[PDB]
Order: C-alpha cells, then sequence, then structure tokens
C-alpha cells in the first residue's frame, strides 16, 4: 500500500529537513539545497495497517529545480510548505499550488507554515487563508520542536486510505538478541564530541 | 549506458531515452537516482529543444513526451525571440498539431489527460509571445472549431482556462505592466464572443465538457464585466439546473461564490432583485439535492464520503461570502425572513463541524455579523435565535487559552504541558471577541445558559472534565462585558459553584483541572478583586499553598496567575487596608522564603518580580528603597557572603556556587524588570561587587580553555561561569534600558563597566565572546551615547574589528554576533555618527565593506539593517554638506554603494528586501539627479565639464552591459532613462525596478516597456 | 508488551554518533521504558518517538555495558551497544542519552545498574 506525496515549496522553508526528521529523527541544522528532487520511503504504521509514502523531496531554490512540474507526474497526494518567519515564503504558495494542481488534478493536499518555533514570527495567523477556497488542509508545524510534525502525514493517510479513524499504533517490538579494538577509541571519540542544544528541556 | 542521449554527435534513441524515463518514474533506488541526473543534464541542455518534434512523435511513453514540452516551455519563455522566424512558426504548428491529433484520438483523449494540459500550457506560453499581434485568427479560429467535435470543444475551454489565469491572475511578477495591460485588453476586446461560447455549451448540456467549461467561467469571473453575469440567463442556470448534478454542483459554487464578489452597482434594485433570486435558488436545491436544514453537518463531514467535505468547505465559503455582503437584502423584505435565517441555521450547523480552520472560515463571519448587530440599529432581535444557538457552540468549543497549562495524556492523567500549544493562541482570541459580542446583545441569556450549565456540573448530570473546562474558559473570556454590579452578582454565584464543586471532586487529577480552571476565571476578574478585598486576599494566601503542590502544572499557573493578578491589583498591595495590622506587601515579603521553598528558581523569580510591581506603586521615595532592601534580603545576604568567599580567593571554582551566583543576579534582572528605574539602589549595593565578579569569572573562562581547549566552552562549568557574564549584562541592559536618570548612568555607571567588559571580549578567543555584550553596548549607545562620545568610539575600537572578522567567512556561523553586531552600528549611526568620523580610512573601508555584506545576508533581522544602516549613512554624509570628507566619501564609495545594491536587486536571491533595495537605489540616484554630489565622480578619464549625471548613465549602462550581455542597449538605455526619470516617485520607480529583472530573464524584451505610465 | 513488565519510565532524548561525519545526531524523543521479560527474567530497553510511536531503540542491557559521561552535558550518559533491533537487523551503535535533569540521569543509571544485576542471573 505505497503512495506517490511531492513537497514543494520555496527554497529554505525545511522541507529536506522535515522528512529527514521522519526518516531518522535528526535535525540538520545545515542547509544543503535539494538539487532536482530527492525520493525517500517513508512506512507509518496505523491500526489500518501498513501505509508507505514515496516522498519526493522537490527543490526549492529556481537554479536547482532540475525537472520542476515534472517530478509531480503520477502523485497521489502533496504537501506545500512555507517559512512563517519569511512572508515571501508565504506569496509564493499559490505559484507552487498552481504548478502543481496543473498535472495533479485531484488529490489531497496539505499547506505547512514551518518554522514557528522561532519567536520573531512574520506570518501572523490570520493572513493564512489561501488554503480555504482551494481545499487545502493548513498546519502550523516546526520540524525543530515537532510540533504538529505529525500531523500531515496522518491527514494525508486518512484521505488516501479512507478512514477517518485512522490512527497511529505502536509496532509490536521483537525480543533483541543476546550478542573490540576499534570500540575504545571511537567510544573516546564520542564523549568528547559535545550533545548539540544543550539548553533545550530534553 | 544510460548516458548515451548525452550525446548530441549522434542521433537520439528514443527507445534509450524512454528507458532512462521508466526507470526515472517507475524505479528506485541509485538507478532511479542516476536516472534523475541524466534526464535533468538532458532537459538543461541548450540544444535539447531541437529533440523536441523528434521525441514528440516515435516516443510511446507519455512522460518522455511531457518533458519534451517542458523543455520547450523553458525556450519559449526566454529564448523565443532568439530564434529564427521559421523556427518560432514551426514550432508553434507541430504544437497546434499535437493537440488536434490527441483530441482526434478519442482513446489518447480519455486516458493521456496529464499530457494534453501540459499540451494546451505550451500553447498558451506561445500565446503569450505571439497573440494577438501575430495570430490575430487565434480566437476567431477557436470558436469555429469548438462546433466540429465534443472533445475539441471541451479542450478548447481547458486552453481558455489557462490563459485567463496566465493573463489576469498571474501577470504582475511574470510579465511587464506593459506586456500584462496589452495581453489583459486583447482578451478583453474578444471576450464578447468568448462568451457566446460559453453560454451556448452551458445550454446545450452534466459531463465533462461542462465541468471544463464551468471551470473556465471561474476564471473569468475575477475580471470579465458584470454585464456579462446579471444580463443573461446565467445566474438562473447556475442557481438551479447546475446544483442538481453533483459532479457539476462543486464548481458552481465556486463561481456563485466568485459572483458574490463582482462589483455591481448599489442603487439598482434590478440587479438587487437577481442577487436575491440566485442566493433563493442555490439555498433550495441544498435543500432538496443535498440535505435539510435540520441535517447533522457535523456526523457528515466526520463520516468523510466522497467530496462531502469539500462540498461542505465550499458551501460555508459560499454562505459568508454571500452574507457578509448582501445580507442587508434579506433583512428588509419579510418574504424573504426566512431564506436569511435558514441560510444563517446552514452555518450554525456548519460550525459544529470538528475541523479547525473550517471553524475559523465561520468564525470570521460570526465576527463580522455579531460586530455589525451591536451597531446597526433594529437588527440584533432578527437573530436572536440564531446568535441564541451561536452561544451554545462557541461556549462548548472553547479552546484552551495560553493562561491554563494542564492538558490531559494518553493514559488519562492530567500533566503539564510538554511546549506552549501555539496554533490556537489565535483561535481564543477570535473566539473571546465573538463571544464577547454576543454577551453584550443579550447578557442576560449568556449569564442563563452558563450559570445552568454549570449546575449541571454540581449536580454532575453533564461532568466531565472537558465540560468543566470550556465552561470556566468561557467564563474568563467575557470578564469585563457586564457592568460591575451585574458582574459582582455573576461572578459571586460562579465561584461559590466551583467553590462547591471543588470540595467534592477528589483526587490529584481532579483537583489540578479544577484549580487550574478556578485559577483562569479569578485572573480573568480583576475589577471584582479591587472591589472584593477580603476576598482578593484569602485567594492569594491560597495561590500560595498552591506554590507547595507537588504537582508541577499547578503549581506553575499558582505563580503565573499571581503575577497576572498582581500587575492588575498592585495598589492594593501597596496600601494598608481596612482591619489590617499592615500593608501585604510586607505580609507577602516577611515570608517570602516559606512561600517560595518548594518553588523552583525561574519560578521563584516571576514571585520576586510580582513583588517589584507592588513596590514601584508606592512614591514616597524612603518607603520604596526600604521596601526594596527588605525585599532583596534574601538574595543580598547569599551574595554579600559570596562576594567574601569570591575575594578571598579566586578558586567560585565549586560548580553549586556558581548556580548560587546565577540565581542571584536573574533575580536581580527580574525585580528589575518590573521596577525600572525604581531599581537603582539596589544595583548600586551590588555594581562594583559585580564587575569584579565578572572580571574573576572572566579569568576562569580563559584558564579553563587554555587547559583544556575549545572543547571547554561546551562543559557544564564553564557554560555556568558564561551565564553569570550573560546575566550580569542583562541587569545592566534592563536598568539602563529603563533609567530616567540618566547623568548617573554616564558618571557612575557606564566607565565602569567599559572597563570590565570591552577588552574581555577583544582580548578572548571567538568562541568565549559573548554576544550579550553587543546587545548590552546597543542599549548604552541608544540612551546616553550622545552623552559618551569618546567612550563610544571605545565600544568601536573593542569589537567592530574582531566581531567583524567572525562573521565575514560565511553566512552561517557565530549567528547571534552577527545579528547583534549590526544593531550595534545601527544605533552607533544613528545617535553617534562621530565615531565613525574618527575611524581611520582603513578602518572606514571595512566599515563599508560590512554595510555591503548585510546585504547579501538571507536572514532579514541582518539584511533589514544592513539596507538601513546604507540608508542612515547617505543621509549621514549629505547631512555634512559640502565638506572634504563628504566629497572623499562619494569619490570612494557612491559607485559601491550603487553597484552593490543594484547586485541584490537582480539575483534572485533577496526577493524579502526588494522595497528598501528600492529606496536606498532611489536615494543614491536622487542625489546625482539633485547635484547634492558637488564634485565629479570620474577622475582625466572623462571629458571636462561632463555633468554626474551623463556619467551615472555611462557607468549603470557599462555596468549593466556586462552583467546581462543579453539585453540590447536599447533595452538598457530605456530602462536608465525612465529609472532616473522616476527617482522621486518611489511606487513608480519600483515598478520600473519590477520590470526590470521581468526582462533578464528572456530575450529581445521591448524598450518601449519602459514608457509606462 | 503483554509478556513483560515496567521496571522504569523515564522521558528523554537519544542520539546516536556518525562516525563518518564527526557529530552527535538525534535518533528519538519520547518515552524511554524498562522492560523485563516475565517468562526469561531479562530486561530490555525499549524507547518510542512521540506521537509516531516507532521504535528507536530496541536492546538488552547487557552487563558489559558502561555509562560514561558527556564533556557537554551533566545530564546525560553515552555507551556502546552491540545489537539494536530498533530499525531491524542488529547493528552496532554508540548511543547517547540525554534526561529533563540531573536527578533524572542519576536515577536512570542506578537502575540502568540493577538491571544489568537482573540480566546476570
Ligand atoms: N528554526 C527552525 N529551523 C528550521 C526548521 N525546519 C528547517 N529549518 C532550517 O531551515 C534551513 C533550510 O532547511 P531545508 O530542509 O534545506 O529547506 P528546503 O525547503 O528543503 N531547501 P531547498 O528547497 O533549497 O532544498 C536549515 O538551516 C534548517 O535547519 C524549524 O522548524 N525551525
Ligand atoms: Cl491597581
Ligand atoms: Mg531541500
Amino acid at each position: 500500500v505505497q503512495f506517490k506525496l511531492v513537497l514543494v515549496g520555496d527554497g529554505g522553508t525545511g522541507k529536506t529537513t522535515f522528512v529527514k526528521r521522519h526518516l531518522t529523527g535528526e535535525f540538520e541544522k545545515k542547509y544543503v539545497a535539494t538539487l532536482g528532487v530527492e525520493v525517500h520511503p517513508l512506512v507509518f504504521h496505523t491500526n489500518r495497517g501498513p501505509i508507505k509514502f514515496n516522498v519526493w523531496d522537490t527543490a526549492g531554490q529556481e537554479k536547482f529545480g532540475g525537472l520542476r512540474d515534472g517530478y509531480y507526474i503520477q502523485a497521489q497526494c502533496a504537501i506545500i510548505m512555507f517559512d512563517v518567519t519569511s512572508r515571501v515564503t508565504y506569496k509564493n504558495v499559490p505559484n507552487w499550488h498552481r504548478d502543481l494542481v496543473r498535472v495533479c488534478e485531484n488529490i489531497p493536499i496539505v499547506l505547512c507554515g514551518n518554522k514557528v518555533d522561532i519567536k520573531d514570527r512574520k506570518v501572523k495567523a490570520k493572513s493564512i487563508v489561501f488554503h480555504r477556497k482551494k481545499n487545502l488542509q493548513y498546519y502550523d508545524i516546526s520540524a525543530k520542536s515537532n510540533y504538529n510534525f505529525e500531523k500531515p502525514f496522518l491527514w494525508l493517510a486518512r484521505k488516501l486510505i479512507g478512514d477517518p479513524n485512522l490512527e497511529f499504533v505502536a509496532m509490536p517490538a521483537l525480543a533483541p538478541p543476546e550478542v573490540a579494538a576499534q570500540y575504545e577509541h571511537d567510544l573516546e571519540v564520542a564523549q568528547t564530541t559535545a550533545l548539540p542544544d544543550e539548553d533545550d528541556d530534553l | 549506458a544510460m548516458e548515451g542521449i548525452l550525446d548530441f554527435s549522434n542521433d537520439l534513441d528514443i527507445a534509450l531515452l524512454d528507458q532512462v524515463v521508466s526507470t526515472f518514474y517507475q524505479g528506485s533506488g541509485v538507478q532511479q537516482k542516476q536516472a534523475q541526473e541524466i534526464l535533468t543534464k538532458f532537459q538543461d541542455n541548450p540544444d535539447a529543444w531541437q529533440k523536441a518534434d523528434q521525441i514528440l512523435q516515435f516516443s510511446t511513453n507519455p512522460q518522455s513526451k511531457f518533458i519534451a514540452l517542458s523543455i520547450l516551455d523553458k525556450l519559449i519563455t526566454r529564448k523565443w525571440k532568439l530564434l529564427p522566424n521559421d523556427h518560432r512558426i514551426g514550432i508553434r504548428n507541430f504544437v497546434v498539431g499535437m493537440i488536434i491529433s490527441m483530441c482526434q484520438d478519442d482513446e489518447v483523449f480519455k486516458t493521456q489527460k496529464n499530457l494534453i494540459n501540459k499540451s494546451d500550457l505550451t500553447l498558451v506560453q506561445i500565446l503569450k509571445q505571439e497573440w494577438p499581434q501575430n495570430w490575430p485568427e487565434f480566437i476567431p479560429e477557436l470558436i469555429g472549431s469548438s462546433s466540429s467535435s465534443v472533445n475539441v470543444c471541451e479542450n478548447n475551454m481547458i486552453v481558455l482556462k489557462l490563459l485567463s489565469e496566465e493573463v489576469f491572475d498571474f501577470s504582475a511578477e511574470q510579465m511587464t505592466q506593459a506586456k500584462a495591460l496589452h495581453l489583459k485588453n486583447s482578451m478583453s476586446k474578444e471576450f464578447e464572443q468568448i462568451f457566446k461560447l460559453c453560454f451556448q455549451v452551458l445550454e446545450q448540456g452534466s459531463s465533462s465538457l461542462i465541468v471544463a467549461t464551468l471551470e473556465s467561467l471561474l476564471r473569468y469571473l475575477h475580471w470579465i464585466p458584470y454585464r456579462y453575469i446579471y444580463e443573461t440567463n446565467i445566474l438562473e442556470l447556475l442557481s438551479t439546473k447546475f446544483m442538481t448534478s453533483p459532479d457539476t454542483r462543486a464548481i458552481t459554487l465556486k463561481c456563485l461564490t466568485e459572483v458574490s464578489n463582482l462589483k455591481i452597482p448599489q442603487d439598482n434594485d434590478l440587479i438587487k432583485r437577481q442577487t436575491v433570486l440566485f442566493f433563493q435558488n442555490t439555498l433550495q436545491q441544498i435543500a432538496t439535492s443535498v440535505m435539510p436544514v435540520t441535517a447533522d453537518l457535523k456526523a457528515t463531514y466526520a463520516n468523510a464520503n466522497g467530496n462531502d467535505q469539500s462540498f461542505l468547505q465550499d458551501l460555508a465559503m459560499f454562505l459568508t461570502t454571500y452574507l457578509a455582503r448582501n445580507r442587508a437584502l434579506l433583512e428588509s423584505d419579510e418574504s424573504l425572513r426566512e431564506l436569511l435565517l435558514n441560510a444563517h441555521q446552514y452555518l450554525i450547523q456548519l460550525s459544529k463541524i470538528e475541523e479547525r480552520e473550517l471553524f475559523k472560515t465561520t468564525l470570521d463571519y460570526w465576527h463580522n455579523l455579531v460586530a455589525d448587530l451591536f451597531y446597526e440599529p433594529l437588527k440584533k432581535h432578527i437573530y436572536e435565535e440564531i446568535c441564541s444557538q451561536l452561544r451554545l457552540v462557541i461556549i462548548e468549543n472553547m479552546v484552551r487559552p495560553e493562561e491554563v497549562l494542564v492538558v490531559e495524556n494518553d493514559e488519562g492523567e492530567i500533566v503539564r504541558e510538554f511546549v506552549k500549544e501555539s496554533d490556537t493562541i489565535q483561535l481564543y482570541k477570535s473566539e473571546r471577541e465573538v463571544l464577547v459580542y454576543l454577551t453584550h446583545l443579550n447578557v442576560i441569556d449568556t449569564e442563563e445558559i452558563m450559570i445552568s450549565k454549570l449546575a449541571r456540573q454540581i449536580d454532575g448530570s453533564e461532568w466531565s472534565w472537558h465540560n468543566i473546562n470550556t465552561l470556566s474558559w468561557a467564563i474568563g473570556s467575557i470578564s469585563g462585558t457586564m457592568s460591575e454590579d451585574t458582574e459582582k452578582r455573576f461572578v459571586v454565584t460562579v465561584i461559590k459553584d466551583l467553590l462547591d464543586l471543588s470540595v467534592k471532586k477528589r483526587g490529584k487529577d481532579n483537583k489540578a483541572v479544577v484549580a487550574s480552571d478556578i485559577m483562569y476565571v479569578v485572573g480573568q476578574y480583576p475589577r471584582f478583586l479591587k472591589a472584593h478585598w477580603n476576598f482578593l486576599r484569602t485567594v492569594i494566601l491560597k495561590l500560595f499553598e498552591f506554590m507547595h503542590e507537588t504537582h508541577e502544572g499547578v503549581q506553575d499557573m499558582a505563580c503565573d496567575t499571581f503575577i497576572k493578578i498582581v500587575q492588575k491589583c498592585k495598589y492594593h498591595f501597596v496600601i494598608q487596608q481596612p482591619r489590617e495590622s499592615e500593608p501585604f506587601i510586607q505580609t507577602i515579603i516577611r515570608d517570602i522564603q516559606k512561600t517560595t521553598a518548594d518553588l523552583q528558581p525561574q519560578q521563584v523569580h516571576t514571585f520576586y518580580k510580582a513583588c517589584g510591581i507592588i513596590i514601584s506603586e508606592e512614591r514616597s521615595v524612603a518607603e520604596r528603597n526600604r521596601l526594596l532592601s527588605d525585599l532583596m534580603q534574601l538574595p543580598n545576604m547569599a551574595w554579600d557572603t559570596i562576594v567574601e568567599q569570591s575575594t578571598a580567593n579566586p578558586t567560585l571554582l565549586d560548580s553549586e556556587t556558581v548556580k548560587i551566583i546565577a540565581n542571584i543576579i536573574k533575580t536581580n534582572v527580574a525585580v528589575c524588570t518590573s521596577m525600572g528605574a525604581d531599581f537603582y539602589p539596589q544595583l548600586g549595593h551590588i555594581y562594583y561587587n559585580m564587575l569584579q565578579l565578572y572580571r574573576a569569572v572572566s579569568s576562569m573562562i580563559s584558564a579553563q580553555v587554555a587547559a583544556e581547549g575549545l572543547i571547554a566552552t561546551k562543559t557544564p562549568k564553564v557554560r555556568g561561569l558564561r551565564t553569570i557574564k550573560k546575566e550580569i549584562l542583562k541587569l545592566v541592559e534592563t536598568y539602563i534600558s529603563k533609567a530616567r536618570n540618566l547623568d548617573d548612568v554616564v558618571k557612575v555607571l557606564v566607565e565602569p563597566l567599559l572597563n570590565a567588559v570591552l577588552e574581555d571580549y577583544m582580548n578572548n578567543v571567538p568562541d568565549a565572546r559573548d554576544a550579550e555584550v553587543l546587545n548590552c553596548m546597543t542599549t548604552v549607545v541608544e540612551k546616553v551615547g550622545h552623552m559618551i562620545p569618546q567612550g563610544v568610539i571605545l565600544i568601536l575600537q573593542s569589537v567592530f574589528e574582531c566581531t567583524l572578522d567572525m562573521i565575514n567567512k560565511d553566512f552561517t556561523e557565530y549567528p547571534e554576533h552577527r545579528v547583534e553586531f549590526y544593531k550595534l552600528l545601527k544605533v552607533i549611526n544613528e545617535k553617534s555618527f562621530a565615531a565613525f568620523l574618527e575611524l581611520p580610512p582603513a578602518a572606514f573601508k571595512l566599515f563599508v565593506d560590512a554595510i555591503c555584506w548585510a546585504f547579501k545576508h538571507n536572514n532579514r533581522d541582518v539584511e533589514v539593517n544592513g539596507l538601513q544602516i546604507a540608508l542612515d549613512l547617505v543621509k549621514n554624509i549629505e547631512r555634512m554638506g559640502n565638506v572634504p570628507f563628504a566629497n572623499e566619501f562619494h569619490k570612494n564609495y557612491f559607485f559601491i554603494f550603487v553597484s552593490e545594491t543594484f547586485f541584490v536587486l537582480t539575483d534572485s536571491d533577496h526577493k524579502s528586501g526588494f522595497s528598501k533595495q528600492a529606496l536606498l537605489l532611489m536615494k543614491l540616484i536622487s542625489l546625482v539627479y539633485d547635484n547634492k554630489i558637488s564634485v565629479p565622480l570620474y577622475q582625466a578619464e572623462v571629458p571636462q565639464g561632463t555633468s554626474n549625471q551623463v556619467y551615472l548613465s555611462q557607468y549603470l549602462a557599462n555596468m549593466l552591459s556586462n552583467a546581462f550581455p543579453h539585453l540590447t542597449s536599447e533595452q538598457i538605455a530605456s530602462f536608465l532613462s525612465a529609472l532616473t526619470k522616476q527617482c522621486k516617485d518611489l511606487v513608480v520607480f519600483k515598478g520600473t525596478l519590477r520590470d526590470f529583472l521581468v526582462q533578464i530573464k528572456e530575450v529581445g524584451g521591448d524598450p518601449t516597456d519602459y514608457l509606462f505610465a | 508488551e503483554e509478556d513483560e513488565e515496567v521496571l522504569y519510565k523515564v522521558r528523554a532524548k537519544l542520539f546516536r554518533f556518525d562516525k563518518d561525519a564527526k557529530e552527535w545526531k538525534e535518533r528519538g524523543t519520547g518515552d524511554c521504558k524498562f522492560l523485563k521479560n516475565k517468562k526469561t527474567n531479562k530486561v530490555r530497553i525499549l524507547m518510542r518517538r512521540d506521537k509516531t510511536l516507532k521504535i528507536c531503540a530496541n536492546h538488552i542491557i547487557a552487563p558489559e555495558y558502561t555509562l560514561k559521561p558527556n564533556v557537554g552535558s551533566d545530564r546525560s550518559w553515552v555507551y556502546a551497544c552491540t545489537a539494536d533491533i530498533a530499525e531491524g537487523e542488529a547493528e552496532a551503535f554508540t548511543f547517547a542519552i540525554r534526561f529533563g535533569s540531573k536527578e533524572n540521569a542519576d536515577k536512570f543509571k542506578e537502575e540502568f545498574e540493577k538491571a544489568q544485576e537482573i540480566n546476570k542471573k
């Protein structure tokens, strides 16, 4: 049960960072621009079984756009992303939508306002209204603080499978197995490499 | 093996190409990734377009053809006028022919929808270049082709939709003003015939052709004149015929929504009737063909069958758009009274749907309505039953306010919030405002609703955590709506009930929810507390008992409610009340240790802050200083005994002391926040010792780096020591920002401060430097900078060059320093420009480089300041008049500031700051235009008496020629000639700038486009 | 989990150490559990992510492991794991785990050390 998902938005909005968090759990601090598109599989476990997503992480920056709207062909759902700390990225949402819904004529789409964790927010709540007339779900998210980070995928999973009561469920975990020179050197490097974000609550 | 297609010496194997495309779209892993690159490199090939017709023909893969069109699209939008005239006509032909061919094969028309829509867009892109100047018969020959097929007619409607989109909706950014106006006029001139085709198709039909036609209308409605809508039969069709079939139902409702925003006359009774009729019809159809007013729209939306969610969303948009504008047409005629109230009853049902963003759309309307009812006379009684229903909907669906710090978990326990629920902040304000409006419209009904709902919690017939919470929050939200006397009686009963309820319901889960709510209500009603001392006093005492509740959620809210109350009721704590032995602030202080015993450090500081609010009300400078001293009894005795042991020996090297010291300062910052200028005495008590502790701590940090390395800056011990340094700065910043006696700041505080902090910063390694130092200096320069010119120069000398070297390598490292650096420069450039005059030529050059570097940032906090500084600097130099330094500045840096501003405007990476870039460029051009620069900007180089105006043109035309070599000379000539003339009118000027950006993205733009006006 | 007893629950954030690129990387944030199997008397760490409820940790608390401290934290530990079946196949990770407070780090440790004594039997 697998579905093509395209992720579109302006350069720097935190698309690849959003996917990375969902893949591995990491928060990539650095901004390495995506070149064209990156395809990543992403499985969730639900009460209606496992759903799969082919997450096509498309490029935001124009110069690295590659095939552009060619990436959207046969896409069964989508995520449009912008940065609440950048007003220009929200003004561009309709352009991204235009391109997307010209190829993908009928699919569930989530609009997402990233980086809400940042104190000095620019794109105010009230301002966000483009989603309404175009029948898109909206969510405030933060790839950093994990705010509503599950919501885009949970909602898409509900629309694609066709069950509004689709909730995530824990994978019944198997009992783990009962199992030397390099180890000593590798551990030393680890202790002397400081853990990031020491002023977080966790 | 796959890279054969990237070879243009030999032929192109279409079969190989198709394998590469299949591998990308259907494949996976590294095979997918590899093909993906190959396809991109192919697509990006400048000569790739020549392979389009070859691919369009012999390829069987539809995706291969889609990319053929993507390659053409690029060629058409950008390099179209660069092609020979033959290639243009040939490309037009087989694009037109491809569309004919795919439409006349029924098989291909049905299953290859993606490819046709891309073909139709690719056509529209040509039109944008060719039509109607070099294609006058497009529309006439389009309306003719429609008759001879159903596939073609339908596809023509798809083309017209895309054309309308590109001309009216998406032209502002993609075309010049002159070209956008040209195409808009051309569509307007031929729309009389376009509509004739549209109106004909609508009469002769529920099918894919009708849908396609209705989709095009929706785009026309954005711009077409109202007469095409109101002087035809189309409203009747839309409002009745097209609503009864579900496939065309959705698009019609969207068209009618757009019709409800068309520019109409206001004194035309015939159109007023039509506007009532198309609504009346529409609402009748929903009643018969969809669902009645009584239908449970909450349950439907939740079930989510087919497009019921989308539908309900679009209905909500229609009902609120139309009513928002036209509802007054229903309020007066009694035959239309049922239609009015049903339309609203539908909205009431819609407002019950469990879905946030839908609710926000309905709430927007309710606010809009209740606002009008609150004012417009003889109206509210019309909606008495609608409102009465709406009070229930809102009160039963109140979102948790920010103040309530408790929430339920998945196990059934009431735990503290992990983060702030930041998405709902605005929702509450939206709900509050409406509910406040509804309370005023009928206070008796609001009171009766809530009081009864509450009585169904006491008896427990409707008892639940949700039911009690939503009700409690609602009661808090309507605070200050009622009159004081009607409020008193209301709150009285409400509190008694919640107290009565609090006693019976036991357990840490129950009391947690109840207490938090009682805290929210008490805190939201300050006026009641001001009148009722005995009550207020017992509350505050009880709040202090919550500061000993082991449950961390309740405890934290205790502290937040205490300060929230005190912020409003401060006065009743500073004076001695009747029947009281002492002013209560005095009772608070004497047991401050007991009260805050179980509280955490941060919560303790809040407590101290609240006390500072209360003390600041005391105006006798004797008692205020006495109270201040009594308040700081514990943090000063802790302090005094540390300053003894600290001065006795630099070894403080205990992590337990570092935390205690850090807390003595944090407490001072907290009391200083609330007491502002009234904090001075307490500052002086610790000021000299503190600056000595800053010097001592500073050394340990340096000593630990020497002994452990850069890594030590990450250790708990060092971070502890740095926190002390940072917090000390915060205290001096906090006071100075609010200080009233500036003489004392300069003569007492400033010189010891600069000595303690600057050299230390200058002489530490980058990673040990605190950005806070820069922040503290900004606030000092802000307030007393003008009084301490020598001290401002000292600040520059110590931080300017060394900080600049930390940030001039990349745009990412040392982000805090980066930001505060440019704040510091800005305030110096405003308040003490003299310090920059004293900088040597070499140091001033770096300062110029520093500003231009700040343009190139993508961070707004840095970018905004970067342009603002430059603007201020040009004002500063202009201010000096015709002196040598002003001349030397212009000769050195005027063309750097002109050429740098142009790079960031045009590189398509700094569109966020376009406005201020324009403003800055406008100012620089205006200087030459108004002969404000007294000396020649050239140097020998150009003829003797050449004016600066002529030379500015000569430089810019050269700059731009080399920067953008695909533009003609006239394109640049026109651009500048226009741009210079318009140097006084910003809005126009910017239009010319936006025009220029559009032209550099393509080839052979019309130089007459810059004549727009 | 129906055949296991919960010995210790504490909220935590887990990291794994990237070798090739010298840095720590987050693997999850949620409730780290100590689960003793009632049939085999073997204790294990099982930790799921918040909201999505996916396994970021799943290994036996081997008596071989020692909790070393990190240079930058007083509320964290770092140790080697030879077989973690969270992502599926067994794999050797160098984990770091961080907690809310110091007490949460120290309580974890003593329980971890108690867990290893149960496993040796
Ligand atoms: N503060 C904060 N920063 C975030 C958040 N999400 C992403 N970022 C940051 O934003 C920057 C860009 O992230 P990235 O994923 O590259 O965005 P992108 O849309 O994929 N860029 P592109 O489309 O060019 O490939 C990074 O520095 C990243 O750490 C967030 O929730 N909060
Ligand atoms: Cl007061
Ligand atoms: Mg990316």
